[PDB]
């Protein structure tokens, strides 16, 4: 489990390292893209491992780290979402919204996968 | 000192009044009759422990004594209002698929929680291992349909009894009110009855929360002056 | 610690004993409300059992004096043309109107039941109520 | 008391018992 | 002065209806799912009928129709069961559409 | 408690026992209020109330339970199937 504060620290470290990496490569820090970072990492740390994920990777912490939801209960412990005690609030709320829109429509009445 | 005075003037005060939130005006015997509360299942579907609440059988159809229903509803609404007043977590549980949308809307409006989907095992007896170590269990569970989809008692009432969570449940002529703290003998199938129950409980919760804010604000004003 | 024995006493009884013994450091939020306004029946788990032998359910049927009139009018003269509107709390069917007229004539004090039934039919005919017998 | 309470009666709507086609015939 | 529950039950339209078999009533449609008319009357349960093949387009939500009730609830006890299995629905025949 | 390792079985049983608790009413905090006769799955238990100083002449297992509960004096006789669980 990674907290939001840890993510913020990683983002700050990523920005500092990105500016340092641009300084090492002698390019403009402002106009430095992820492709430029990938090229610098590949040249500085040449890895021939066939699996790409085993090679050194320097990306944004948002993409590198997985995605976690926020804590539903606050200091008082009260959950923030009405359908919390179902264990799948995101799915059931989405199903609730679709069913509601289906009711509303009833009242009114190739490349896409 | 101040905390003890705060609790005495806010929490202990309503306990000294028979009806502090005035829930008697919410419902009447004629209102229940117009909502088809008295209707029940067949005599062959009659379950034990509901015979005292059943007024009688009318052409192989049970009739529920609305006099007992009114008294049980009065106690249930009073308990629900006090729990809402005490900032308690109220969970509406119902496995019926005809009123799931209505019950979820009621929970949104009153600010409380609802569970109208499949009840996975361990949501109460093993809640810490699923939601998290610091999860807070509900302080009150309200059943609008105590029976699951196989015409058997729901597992939530047994789990609530295990976890010492009081239950307010609507019980028809084929339910088991043995483990329900506040059984309300009525009709759980008529849409009018279900809507009436949702409105009465929503009004009781809303009034309790508003009166809690008014009393707390008045107490703070008195403390300042 | 708490107690998860749902079949041994009620939730209140278990909670009260644990608080008395000191196992539960703090009473639950619902404890005060339950004590102030206890339910009519304390919730204790009791196993349902089958009624063997000559035991019969105490639930009794619901019958009235007018049920004889309704059954007779449903047999002779059949069901009325007017469709029942159960939504209206003040709906009055042809059979009910026949029952009311029969009751009114009974209040007058006619002795013969057959004459009472015939007079009720005569009153409806005078009022214009359609009386189509099945036979 | 109240005269609207249900009374004790046998079922008046009960239909007569069905009889076979040969009932009552030698 | 206050109406008693016994008085309400005695004078209720459902009580004075008597047996529900072969009785003409008026129902209201409140739900349609793939040519299935979920008609509701003054009873504990609704009745599900099929849209008539003749001029069935007028059967929409809120339409009032005439029904011949056969049973207020379909319950039956089968072999080995300790209780009557129920469908939570009534049985009726869709005669037509109520017209005023 | 059941486990492949005996220590794990001890931990599981102990942590489940603390959640499943009864309450025993002790007369004057040393005995039972009245004599109790019961049968539970072919196990007959007959317990007699005793005055102070009598001691626990009940069973090696019942002594352990009575000491945990807080009962000081009782006389219990066990007949039939001597099954620890029953
Ligand atoms: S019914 Fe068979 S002989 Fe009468
Ligand atoms: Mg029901």
């Amino acid at each position: 489990t990674y907290t939001e504060d840890f993510i913020k620290k990683q983002i700050e470290e990523f920005n500092i390292g990105k500016r340092h990496l641009a300084n090492m490569m002698g390019e403009d820090p402002e106009t430095f893209t992820q492709e430029d970072i990938d090229r610098a990492i590949a040249y500085l740390f040449p890895s021939g491992l066939f699996e790409k994920r085993a090679r050194p990777v320097m990306k944004h912490p948002e993409q590198i780290f997985p995605r976690q939801r926020a804590i539903q209960w606050g200091e008082d412990g009260r959950p923030f979402h009405y359908l919390f005690y179902t264990g799948k609030q995101s799915y059931y709320s989405l199903m609730h919204d679709v069913y509601g829109m289906l009711l509303n429509l009833e009242k009114h009445q190739i490349g896409s996968r | 000192e101040d905390s003890t005075d705060f609790n005495d003037k806010i929490l202990n005060e309503p306990l000294k009044h028979s009806d502090f939130f005035n829930v008697k005006e919410l419902f009447s015997v004629r209102s229940l009759f117009d909502a088809r509360v008295h209707l029940g299942h067949k005599a062959g579907c009659r379950h034990r422990f509901m015979e005292p609440y059943i007024f009688g059988s009318r052409l192989d159809h049970d009739i529920i004594d609305l006099e007992q229903t009114a008294t049980h509803l009065q106690l249930a609404l009073n308990f629900t209002a006090h729990m809402a007043y005490r900032k308690g977590i109220i969970l509406f549980i119902s496995r019926n698929r005809q009123f799931s949308y209505l019950i979820e809307n009621m929970a949104r409006d009153c600010g409380e929680y609802a569970h109208t989907r499949y009840f996975r095992g361990g949501m109460l007896t093993n809640a810490r291992l699923l939601f998290g170590p610091t999860v807070r269990l509900p302080d009150l569970i309200i059943f609008l349909h105590t029976l699951n989809n196989i015409f058997e008692p729901h597992v939530a009432v047994r789990d609530a009894a295990k976890m010492n969570i009081p239950t307010v449940g609507i019980v028809d002529t084929n339910c088991n009110p043995c483990l329900i703290t506040y059984p309300v003998p009525g009709n759980d199938d008529s849409p009018l009855a279900v809507h009436l129950y949702c409105r009465l409980f929503q009004t009781a919760i809303t009034r309790a929360k508003e009166k809690r804010q008014q009393v707390e604000a008045l107490y703070r004003l008195q403390g300042q002056k | 610690a708490g107690s998860r024995l749902e079949t041994v006493g009620s939730i209140f009884s278990r909670t009260r004993d644990l608080v008395r013994a000191g196992v539960l450091k703090e009473k639950p939020l619902w404890f005060d409300v339950y004590d102030a306004f206890p339910p009519l029946r304390e919730p204790v788990f009791q196993r349902p059992r089958v009624r063997y032998g000559k035991a019969k359910a105490p639930i009794q049927d619901i019958w009235y004096h007018e049920d004889r009139i309704r059954a007779k009018f449903y047999s002779v003269y059949g069901s009325g043309q007017r469709a029942f509107d159960l939504f209206n709390p003040n709906f009055k069917s042809t059979c009910q109107r026949f029952v009311e007229k029969y009751t009114e004539l009974q209040k007058l004090g006619e002795t013969d039941e057959e004459k009472l039934f015939v007079e009720t039919g005569k009153a409806l005919l005078a009022e214009g109520v359609i009386l189509r017998r099945v036979g | 008391s109240n005269e609207d309470l249900p009374i004790s009666m046998e079922n008046p709507y009960k239909e007569p018992l069905k009889k076979c086609i040969l009932c009552g015939k030698h | 002065n206050v109406e008693s529950f016994a008085s309400m039950l005695r004078h209720s339209p459902l009580t004075q209806m008597g047996p529900a078999k072969d009785k003409l009533v008026i129902g209201r449609i409140f739900h349609i799912v793939e040519n299935d008319l979920y008609i509701d009357f003054g009873g504990k349960f609704h009745c599900v009928c099929r849209r008539p093949e003749v001029d069935g387009e007028k059967y929409q939500k809120g339409t009032r129709v005439r029904l011949r009730l056969l049973d207020l609830e379909l319950t039956s006890r089968f072999l080995g069961a300790t209780t009557d299995t129920t469908v939570l629905e009534a049985n009726a025949v869709l005669l037509g559409i109520q017209e005023s | 408690g059941k486990a492949t390792d005996r220590m794990d079985a001890f931990r599981k049983a102990k942590n489940r026992a603390v959640h499943h608790l009864h309450y025993i009413e002790r007369y004057e905090d040393h005995t039972i209020f009245h004599d109790i006769s019961l049968r539970f799955k072919r196990t007959h238990i007959k317990m007699k109330k005793q005055p102070k100083g009598y001691g626990l002449r009940c069973h090696r297992a019942i002594i352990t339970i009575c000491r945990l509960i807080g009962i000081k004096d009782m006389y219990a006789k066990v007949s039939g199937s001597i099954n620890m669980l029953s």
